[PDB]
């Protein structure tokens, strides 16, 4: 905002230096107005070394450029490896502030650890960016313990199950299912579950969730561990890996379909085992499953775990739920045997929807339909159901005349 | 007393030294038990026994280029 | 009115987590205990007493799924 | 907690600091074929019983489930471990 000068209480302990007794008020004004305009033509033309030799940090040789540029003596002795140390000295009535130099020994100077040898200048190329963003090559910017007993049976078994090879895997799932005393460890394996299908939404691995989802059904097979303490973790992992949309990395060829009805089989398994009155388990799940099918704006894979797990949770489930929606399968076949982008991921998905409806919804035609069902086809959805419900019907005197 | 009386009640606890030592030995026998067959079956196994790798698995003897490191070191301090 | 608080009689109308509690009472699960002690039918009249009072608790809810459980429980295991 | 449990997850990420909907329709009386169940010719002061999962019971786990994700712009990094005491076949 103002002129700021050296004050002039600075000059006096300086005349003081020099043996001066008395100088008047005017004469200090009279020197700090001209030393700090000197000062400052010095901090202006080291900036202008700092800036055309490109370093943003105005180095003490910046300064002693522009000391040689105004024609005044250089100060000597500032490149040496310092810094800013000031001594305070209280004293009888006089407050200032020195130095307070140390020495050394010469010979301890002779014989110093020399530093290391400088390097010469030379060149490097490197791609910063490639018709568009940049490479991620690294000269680029980047963007209550367990016993040791336990602590390595924890990291073998945890990593057995990330994708080495299959044999190991087999044997660390057959661990998990088949011993006695693995309490204890099961909150860090289902710290470890939960988290390891949270991160499937930085790196959509269909491989991984496949393998942890294999780590919760050996968890369920152990007879000795009990899992209602830790059920509110493995929940909704299951339930991430079936209601989720982008479960592949690929999504066209990626078969997210297994990991689907897979933990579809997981999840009525684990509301089979554990579902109390007390719980609300399996009324949860299907309210949860039952809101996501009714609601429209949901994908045809979402839709698909929906169904997938109503469908496994039993015969009720699809008489109550699934059979008040079958007009829905007309919905599904406006955009299947019409559908105006035939090229488009949304076709696979709806005959995957409806391969699984009616296969599923087969048993429940045979259960509560006539023997004959001439036109049941007819009287169906797009005659396709109606057709599986006979087919159903052929299957079912199949299996009696088996019996 | 159900018209207007309230008491909390808690879980029966469990504190006796005879049933906490025997549960702190036995899980630690079978997580010790459940590592040593998970690293067993693993990696390279012997047998005590000709074709034996369900009963009594050997975890395979690997030699060290340091043994001294391995064995005279200690690993909780 | 006992003390300021309202009886429910007829005549009136309506890191380590901390250890949790029940949600009855230990009057409540005491009466849990004696009416079902007494609807298993050693002598009649408890029995009904016990039946007229399962008829006319008003605070009977609460306590629902543990009667509910014990009903479903028992037919299944005493078939 | 990034050295918890879950630690490998942290470092794989590299996070360093430190009228159909009435309520009825979905009671399990109406939604299930409990006539199965009909056996046909089958051949206190502590708490009496268990204590729930309060945070089953009660929590709104439904909102640790995702709507939308792998196309989203959402984060995380280290979280912590509380080892609840109900729980028994827990030594400490």
């Amino acid at each position: 905002l103002s002129n700021t000068v050296l004050p002039s209480e600075s000059m006096k302990v300086v005349a003081e230096s020099m043996g001066i007794a008395q100088i008047q008020e005017e004469t200090c004004q009279l020197l700090t107005d001209e030393v700090s305009y000197r000062i400052k033509e010095i901090a202006q033309d080291a900036l202008k070394f700092m800036h055309m030799g490109k370093r943003q940090k105005l180095t003490t040789s910046d300064i002693d450029y522009a000391l040689k540029l105004k024609n005044v003596e250089p100060l000597y002795g500032f490149h040496a490896q310092e810094f800013i140390p000031f001594r305070f000295a209280s004293g009888g009535g006089r407050e200032l502030y020195f130095y307070e130099e140390k020495e050394v020994d010469l010979s301890d100077i002779i014989n110093t650890p020399l530093p290391r040898v400088p390097l010469d200048v030379c060149l490097k190329a490197h791609w910063l960016s490639i018709e568009g963003c940049q490479p991620a090559i690294p000269e680029n910017p980047p963007p209550h313990e367990l016993s040791v007993e336990q602590q390595l049976y924890y990291k073998e078994i945890t990593e057995a199950c990330v994708g080495s090879c299959e044999a190991k895997r087999a044997e660390a799932l057959q661990s998990i299912a088949t011993d006695p005393g693995l309490y204890q460890m099961l909150p860090r394996f289902s710290t470890f579950i939960s988290e390891g299908v949270r991160v499937n939404v930085v790196q959509n691995n269909l491989a991984l969730l496949i393998y942890l989802m294999r780590m919760v059904k050996a968890l369920m097979d152990n007879p000795t561990l009990y899992l209602e303490k830790y059920v509110h973790e493995l929940i909704p992992a299951v339930m991430t890996c079936i209601v989720s949309r982008q479960l592949c990395l690929r999504p066209d060829v990626d078969n997210h379909w297994a990991l689907r009805d897979f933990a579809a089989r997981l999840v009525a398994q684990i509301c089979k085992h554990f579902s109390t009155t007390t719980n609300n388990i399996q009324s949860r799940i299907t309210k949860t499953f039952t809101k996501s099918w009714v609601d429209e704006k949901t994908p045809w894979t979402t839709r698909y775990g929906s169904i997938a797990g109503l469908a496994e949770l039993g015969h009720d489930v699809i008489k109550t739920l699934i059979l008040p929606r079958l007009q829905q399968e007309g919905e599904r076949i406006r955009s299947v045997l019409d559908g105006p982008v035939l090229s488009n991921i949304d076709r696979i998905g709806a005959d995957h929807v409806q391969s699984l409806l009616l296969k599923h919804c087969a048993p429940v035609l045979a259960k509560l339909r006539p023997p004959p069902d001439n036109q049941d086809a007819y009287r169906a959805e797009f005659g396709s159901l109606g057709p599986l419900l006979c087919s159903q019907v052929v299957k079912a005197r199949a299996q009696a005349a088996l019996q | 007393p159900h018209t207007y009386i309230k008491t909390p009640t808690y879980r029966e606890p469990v504190s006796d030294y005879q049933v906490l030592r025997e549960k702190a030995a036995s899980q630690r026998r079978d997580v010790e038990r459940a590592l040593t067959r998970f690293m067993a079956k693993t990696g390279e196994t012997q047998s005590l026994f000709k074709d034996d790798v369900s009963t009594f698995p050997l975890i395979a003897a690997r030699p060290f280029t340091i043994p001294y490191l391995t064995a005279l070191l200690p690993s909780e301090l | 009115s006992i003390e300021g608080c309202q009886p429910a009689i007829p005549e009136n109308p309506p890191r380590l987590k901390p250890r949790s509690i029940h949600e009855l009472s230990v009057e409540q699960q005491l009466y849990y205990k004696e009416i079902t002690e007494a609807c298993v039918g050693s002598c009649e009249a408890k029995r009904a007493e016990a039946l007229q009072s399962i008829a006319t608790d008003p605070g009977l809810y609460q306590m629902l799924p543990r009667f509910s459980t014990f009903i479903s429980e028992g037919v299944r295991v005493n078939v | 907690w990034r050295y918890g449990p879950a630690r490998l997850w942290y470092d794989m990420l590299g996070v360093p600091e430190d009228d159909l909907l009435a309520d009825e329709n979905f009671l399990m009386v109406t939604q299930l074929h409990w006539e199965d169940d009909i056996i046909w010719d089958g051949e206190p002061w502590y708490s009496i019983f268990p204590i729930d999962n309060e945070d089953l019971v009660y929590g709104r786990w439904e909102d640790n489930i995702i709507w939308d994700a792998q196309a989203m712009p959402r984060l995380l990094e280290p979280p912590v471990l509380t080892l609840d005491p109900n729980d028994e076949n827990l030594i400490l």
